[PDB]
RNA sequence: CACCAACUUCCUAAACUUAAAUUGGGUUAAUCUAUAACUUUAUAGAUGCAACACUGUUAGUAUGAGUAACAAGAAUUCAAU
């Protein structure tokens, strides 16, 4: 599946923790039912966890949309782009708890086969490896076999 | 002896696309003066052949029409005649053919 | 149309310069060999003598036919007549660009019209001012027996009673069979034999799974490069440049042929007495008779045979 | 079935503005239901892939295949309608940009075999399409040069990295 | 075994036509219903010098009335409204409404806004094209013209001159006919139409008359080829 | 191998040539021009050379009658052989035969044609390929070296 | 410097032909109809001033294209790509047609001005070309021939093989180019203005001036190059195939100024010669050519 | 006088310890019915309830293959000579 896949290197969005970190999520939309058999663990959500969850992120906008539903289904958009859609039919509240708070500490970068587990911009301080390191000169540079 | 495996469409595809049984093209196609039809350079216009044989069945016909019969074949010379000609000096003796129409501008 | 059109030398010329112009071609051949008639007074190269060891150069004939000749003894000999044509040395390598031990020229005969043929071989002739010739073929020469480029060659080059080898192409007997291609003995006619009469029998054996390369089957037969070796020199006519060489020559009538001295062990310096360079009638030093014969040669015009 | 070639030609493209490039005419045409093998037609509308209008019938004309003719017409067809309904100015100024064989509906039938045996028969039709694009010819391709070879395998070894390393 | 070979039988007309039929002629029950007539009852002969004027016409229809004013007295018979002062303005909101719809190729209100010998003459040549009229400033005041009555019809020629912008393209947006913006004045005469009898009948557009002394249209911007005479092998050419 | 032999296998067989080519040239001699295929007409054009100089030999000559006889299966063509044909041909030494290829037959066969006619004859002139003018570029430029060469020794 | 003047008679000649066409107000129609044996009867309604006889060509068929090197407008010889002016009758002339006179100068005049052309931005910046006329010579003489006054320091200086060598790969990469012949008919003031600096030119363009009624000039320009013409000329660079400086022969009486003429042979695609008749054709036009 | 090497074992996180006829257990795709839900869901009750394979059945389309094989005597002025 590797070869049948993409894959990308270790990155951040902005180099997020060299100056100051930001929270890459910045919102979240939940849609529900009011009289659902499948949104009953989403709206327990609404009724003890979201504001708590509100409060501990003020960059995430939280937008909860009550409506006749079928589906409740969890929106979530980040700053370089990407946008994630879960769904959250018959799932407790603990269940949507574990996942919300898993969708706030993730990146947008895209969940595929990472090439490399490091990355660096500086390799080297002493100088990357050339085949003439290790090599002693001679005398006015003279090639070998080189009469002069 | 009978296959023992299918050809595949990548196998039959270089088979059949393979040059030698490209479709070659040619470069002896000209265009003929007179009627700016097209001709190929070794073999007569098909244009202007086909006007000649189209006057050639008619003096036939007119030939058959004189002649009324099978093995009426003259032994002397013919000559075709148009209207507004009359037989020449050296004409003379000479089975003569009379076509309705005038001198074609090619006939001479 | 703005693409590739097809052009011969005759299709924009009129009717009174198509006479022309192959008049004009045909001028040219004569004036252009008429002019290296002459080699030895054209700045010939330094003529060194003989040393053992010694190969010196060949000549491009032309296949004439054959023809019956007798000795002295009374035996026939059906005979094959060679004439040289228009055979001039055309490029000399040194040993090192050949990459050989020995050095190599490049002769070649029976100039041909102009008119069919790439620009690339008409520029290598006009640098060398000759009309076109027919075949090129290559002979290794050792550094004595170097001629200049441009040097006609003639069939006084060769003597009666030089061995001689001939290389030619031979008749080509098209796509064929097993039993004409390398006789194979076939199958029998009747007794039972369904649809094998001249089929090859079983290609190998079953263990080796796989058919031997080089294994004899049909193909095309014939117009091969072949060579006969040591082939005797019967006579020389001087004034058609005509050779008489013993027995049969590869190839059809017409074909053209190379005849250079035999490398068989037997004649290995036999060009001491020869022209050694080659024969340069330019020089005429003594004028040769018109026909060249063998001792043991009958000639016609003799008194018969009388083994008395 | 499906015939979407025919409704190519009804594609309004809203007026260009003064200052952009003059946009190539395109006329699609097709023939539907040729008594013809669909593999030979792809050689007759290989070969005149790419070619200018006059150059093709030029070819075509003095081909003794049957489809030869018929791609003839289609060709004239839409020479035709391109000036005609297209606003094509110049009847040369034409090009053939695509030209493909089809498939198309075909019958069942027996061919019949010495021993009471028999095979299905197929009684083949095809289709033929083509686009012609205004304009001259395309130029055609220009081999690519020793030094330009060179060029690419000096790129192919200055894209080399350090393979599972920091 | 096998399966059977049915025949598997724009398409009737091709039938018929290879195997040739006996089409008897058919006596349409219901009567077809025409709602305008083609052609002009009388076509208005414009006089010479009509144009290039900078009411005198309109005295001149008084002294027609002879012929015309009659008409007017049966266009009023059914609608008793028909006022030939300010029908003048009535007919320019037709014709500037009409062609504007052309802009957005709104032909359903065409269909309201011109008649059955119309319409056929102002977008079947306009099928995978885009036109772009505007009307600029009438020089002059509209003025009737002629009218005149035939189940029952009547129509209205009005004479108008002003100034308009017509740009049409093509399906590529390729320009073909006209200059982008730039105003040029034009003297055409409009016949309109009604259907009298009809409860729901109104003015409509109907045709145009062209003088034969009107100046000639702008050309085509492309060059036309107009091909000569093909012969056969047989003839040739005079 | 076929190295060397000057006929082309037509019909079905040795005879079954012979007679195809006596109708092509019995047709000839009539009409004076004939549409056939390029090889059949190609095969014909030999005998249609030959049997002029059959005619030259004279009316006279027995052997001349004997192999007019059997080519022409129409008799009334012998009198023409020997008394129209052969007295246009007196000046020629050869080359009666004017032989051209004409486009291919539309019948499906797609066979290649060519006319095959008498020289002098009545009907209309076929359009045969005429070479360029004097007055072209190259023919100039060739005309103008041919001056000077002659004019100059 | 060489430069300014090619860049100052470039503008002129780019301004001169906005001018001329800008002077020309509206589309017109106007009727021209085919004369010519094949295709006969058609009528083109084409654009006044702007439409051209290659613009004919291209309704016919790609074959008119390529074949027609000149057109016939009413009895006249016209440039492929000079805008026709009036309603009239069009006939295309073929290098094949059975009287090629009128192409075969034209062919001839411009094979001369392409040797000017090449001749001009040979020699070196330092040296100085002076080029005085193309004398009208016939197709018989065997070579076009291009008049040009050298520099004083050279009057000792032959070309050797490799120099007139040199002078015929420059001729075989303008033909690469593929060149259109433009063509301008321009009143004698502005000819003046783009050729004041050689005398020779300016003397030239007052002989024409005074022979036509009024003072219009013929200009022809290939790429940068400019020059005055006898006559029409070929539509494009692209029509020459085989092309050949040949030899240099210095006029005898030409002490005041040392006037060289350089000769050249050329074939057009369309009448190809086979290697030795162009060999030999060649060595015949390394002769002097006298002008009669 | 050693190195290399099978998650054998350690290490971070986890996990709690071995061909296959057969046996025990936990879920589940689809559709219908009851009652709900209202961009396609929940709890129950049901069933012709899930196919990479039976020289499976039907239909379609390939491969072999544009291959093996098939056909009209000639010319002309053409229900003709
Ligand atoms: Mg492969
Ligand atoms: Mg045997
Ligand atoms: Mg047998
Ligand atoms: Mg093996
Ligand atoms: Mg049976
Ligand atoms: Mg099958
Ligand atoms: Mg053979
Ligand atoms: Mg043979
Ligand atoms: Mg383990
Ligand atoms: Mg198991
Ligand atoms: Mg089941
Ligand atoms: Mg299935
Ligand atoms: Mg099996
Ligand atoms: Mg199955
Ligand atoms: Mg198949
Ligand atoms: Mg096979
Ligand atoms: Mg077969
Ligand atoms: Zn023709």
């Amino acid at each position: 599946t590797g070869r049948g896949t993409s894959s990308r290197f270790l990155t951040s969005v902005l180099h997020n923790g060299l100056g100051r970190y930001v929270q890459q999520l910045q919102r979240l939309s939940l849609s529900l039912s009011r009289d659902a058999p499948s949104s009953r663990g989403a709206r327990e959500f609404v009724e003890r966890e979201v504001t708590d969850f509100a409060r501990r992120n003020p960059g995430v906008v939280v937008y909860v949309n009550p409506r006749p539903c079928a589906m409740p289904r969890i929106v979530a958009e980040y700053l370089n782009g990407a946008v994630r859609e879960e769904n959250v039919n018959s799932k407790s509240v603990e269940e949507i708890k574990s996942l919300v708070q898993k969708l706030a500490d993730q990146s947008g970068l895209d969940v595929i086969r990472i090439r490399k587990p490091f990355h660096t911009d500086n390799p080297s301080i002493q100088g990357q490896w050339h085949p003439f390191t290790n090599k002693r000169t001679a005398l006015h540079g003279l090639r070998p076999r080189e009469l002069r | 002896a009978a296959p023992k495996n299918r050809r595949t469409i990548e196998v039959n595809r270089c088979r059949r696309r393979n040059p030698q049984k490209l479709i070659k093209i040619k470069n002896n196609i000209d265009i003929c003066p007179e009627c700016g039809h097209l001709k190929q350079k070794h073999v007569l216009c098909g244009y202007c052949y086909e006007k000649v044989r189209q006057e050639t069945t008619k003096i036939r016909q007119q030939i058959g029409a004189q002649e009324g019969g099978p093995f009426r074949a003259p032994s002397v010379e013919t000559m075709v005649l148009y209207t507004g000609e009359k037989p020449s000096e050296k004409d003379q003796g000479k089975r003569i053919v009379e076509r309705n129409i005038k001198r074609p501008s090619w006939f001479t | 149309l703005h693409s590739k059109s097809s052009t011969w030398w005759d299709e924009h010329l009129s009717e009174e310069n198509l006479s022309f112009v192959k008049q004009l071609v045909s001028d040219e051949n004569k004036t252009q060999l008429t002019s290296k008639l002459n080699p030895l007074k054209d700045e010939p190269w330094p003529l060194h003598p003989w040393e053992p060891g010694s190969f010196r150069v060949g000549l491009i004939a032309l296949k004439l036919g054959m023809m019956p000749l007798w000795t002295k003894d009374g035996q026939k000999h059906a005979v094959t007549l060679l004439q040289v044509q228009d055979c001039h040395v055309l490029k000399y390598t040194p040993k090192e660009d050949h990459n050989g031990k020995i050095a190599a020229l490049t002769v070649g005969g029976k100039t041909v019209s102009r008119f069919y043929k790439p620009d690339s071989r008409l520029e290598f002739y006009r640098d060398l001012g000759l009309p076109p010739k027919q075949i090129h073929k290559i002979f290794h020469v050792t550094d004595n027996a170097v001629i200049k480029p441009g040097t006609p060659l003639y069939a006084a080059h060769f003597r009666p009673g030089q061995y001689v080898d001939v290389t030619a192409k031979t008749i080509g007997k098209g796509f064929q069979g097993v039993m004409k291609r390398w006789g194979f003995k076939g199958q029998p006619a009747s007794h039972g034999q369904t649809k094998t009469h001249r089929r090859p029998g079983a290609i190998s054996t079953g263990d080796i799974a796989r058919v031997w390369p080089g294994t004899k089957m049909p193909g095309r037969m014939g117009n091969q490069n072949r060579t006969v070796y040591g082939l005797k020199v019967w006579r020389v006519n001087t004034k058609h440049n005509i050779i008489y060489v013993n027995g049969s020559v590869p190839g059809h009538k017409n074909c053209l042929v190379k005849i250079k001295d035999s490398t068989l062990p037997a004649y290995k310096d036999s060009c001491k007495n020869l022209p050694f360079p080659t024969y340069f009638p330019d020089g005429d030093e003594e004028e040769l008779p018109e026909d060249l014969f063998d001792e043991s040669v009958w000639q016609p015009s003799e008194p018969s045979i009388t083994f008395a | 079935i499906s015939r979407k070639w025919e409704k190519k030609n009804k594609i309004v493209y809203p007026p260009q503005l003064p200052g952009e490039p003059r946009r190539p005419a395109e006329i699609y045409h097709c023939r539907r239901q040729i008594k013809y093998s669909k593999d030979k037609m792809w050689y007759l509308a290989k070969m005149i892939r790419g070619m200018s209008i006059d150059q093709a019938l030029a070819q075509l004309e003095f081909n003794d295949k049957k489809g030869a003719q018929i791609i003839k017409e289609v060709l004239l067809e839409a020479q035709d309608m391109a000036v005609r309904d297209h606003n094509v100015e110049f009847r040369s100024n034409l090009h053939i940009a695509e030209s493909t064989s089809g498939r198309g509906q075909c019958l069942k039938r027996i061919r019949y075999h010495g021993r009471g045996r028999f095979g299905i028969m197929e009684k083949v039709y095809c289709h033929y399409f083509v686009k012609l694009v205004e304009g001259p010819p395309p130029p055609p391709e220009v081999p690519k040069t020793a030094v330009d070879h060179a060029k690419d395998y000096i790129q192919q070894l200055r894209s080399r990295t350090i393979i599972h390393t920091l | 075994r096998f399966r059977p070979p049915t025949p598997e039988p724009k398409e009737f007309l091709e039938y018929a036509r290879k195997a040739g039929l006996v089409i008897p002629q058919e006596r349409l029950e219901r009567p077809i219903h025409l709602a305008c007539t083609a052609g002009i009852f009388d076509p208005y002969v414009p006089p010479e010098g009509d144009a290039r004027m900078s009411l005198t016409q309109r005295t001149e229809r008084l002294r027609k009335n002879a012929a015309s004013q009659l008409a007017i007295r049966k266009i009023r018979e059914f609608d008793a409204n028909f006022k030939t002062k300010d029908f003048p303005e009535k007919a320019k909101d037709i014709f500037i409404e009409a062609h504007l719809c052309l802009n957005n190729s709104d032909h359903d209100r065409l269909h309201t806004l011109v008649t059955e010998h119309c319409f056929p003459d102002m977008v079947w040549d306009l099928k995978y094209k885009t036109v772009r009229w505007g009307f600029v400033e009438s020089l002059e005041p509209a003025q009737v013209v002629h009218v005149r009555c035939s189940n029952m019809y009547g129509q209205v020629t009005v004479r108008l001159h002003t100034r308009q912008t017509l740009a049409i393209y093509d399906r590529f947006g390729r320009l073909m006919y006209g200059q982008e913006d730039v105003p040029k004045d034009v003297l055409e005469y409009v016949v309109f139409e009604r259907h009298l009898m009809n409860p729901y009948g109104s003015w409509r557009m109907h045709a145009k008359i062209v003088p034969a002394w009107a100046p000639p249209k702008q050309p085509i911007l492309k060059t036309l080829m107009i091909p000569g005479p093909q012969l056969k092998p047989w003839e040739e050419y005079e | 191998i076929s190295h060397g032999r000057v006929y082309r296998r037509l019909g079905l067989g040795p005879e079954s040539r012979i007679h195809l080519l006596r109708n092509l040239l019995t047709g000839l001699v009539r009409h004076e021009r004939i549409e056939a295929t390029w090889a059949r007409a190609d095969e014909m054009r030999g005998y249609a050379e030959k049997l002029i100089d059959y005619g030259k030999l004279g009316d006279t000559n027995e052997r001349a009658m004997r192999m007019a006889d059997f080519w022409l299966t129409e008799k009334d063509l012998i009198p023409k052989l020997f008394k129209v044909l052969a007295p246009r041909f007196q000046g020629q030494n050869g080359n009666y035969t004017r032989m051209l290829q004409i486009p291919n037959r539309k019948e499906q066969d797609r066979a290649k044609m060519a006319v095959i006619e008498y020289k002098g004859n009545y009907l209309p002139p076929l359009p045969l390929p005429h070479r360029d003018s004097n007055l072209t570029l190259l023919n100039q430029l060739l005309l103008g070296l041919q001056q000077d060469l002659h004019h100059n020794q | 410097s060489p430069t300014e003047l090619t860049e100052m008679r470039n503008d002129l000649f780019n301004r001169e032909k906005s001018r001329q066409l800008s002077l020309t107000p509206r589309t017109e129609k106007i009727e021209v109809k085919h004369v010519g044996k094949t295709d006969p009867g058609t009528v083109f309604v084409m654009n006044k001033n702007i439409s051209t006889p290659y613009s004919c060509a291209m309704h016919l068929s790609e074959w008119y294209c390529s074949k027609s090197i000149l057109a016939l407008v009413d009895g006249q010889p016209w440039d492929m790509y000079k805008p026709l002016t009036k309603s009239c009758e069009i006939k295309f002339l073929t290098f094949k047609d059975p009287d090629p006179k009128e192409v075969n100068k034209a062919y001839w005049r411009s094979c001369a001005m392409m040797l000017g052309c090449v001749i001009e931005r040979a020699f070196k910046d330092d040296y100085v070309v002076s080029l005085v006329r193309a004398p009208e010579v016939p197709v018989i003489a065997g070579a076009f021939c291009y008049d040009v006054t050298l520099d004083k320091r050279l009057d000792e200086w032959m070309p050797t093989k490799e120099n007139l060598r040199s002078f015929t790969k420059d001729a075989h990469a303008l033909i690469y180019r593929d060149l259109p012949f433009e063509t301008l008919d321009v009143d004698a003031r502005v000819a003046l203005e783009i050729f004041q600096h050689n005398k020779y030119k300016v003397d030239f363009i007052e002989e024409k001036a005074s022979q036509n009624p009024e003072r219009i000039v013929k200009l022809h320009r290939i790429g940068d190059f400019i020059d005055v013409s006898e006559g029409p000329l070929i539509p494009r660079t692209s029509v020459c195939f085989q092309y050949e400086v040949s030899a240099v022969h210095n006029l005898n009486p030409s002490q005041p100024n040392l006037i060289r003429r350089f000769q050249g042979l050329s074939l057009p695609t369309h009448l190809r010669a086979q290697f030795t008749i162009w060999d030999k054709l060649v060595e015949r036009s390394r002769k002097m050519v006298t002008e009669d």
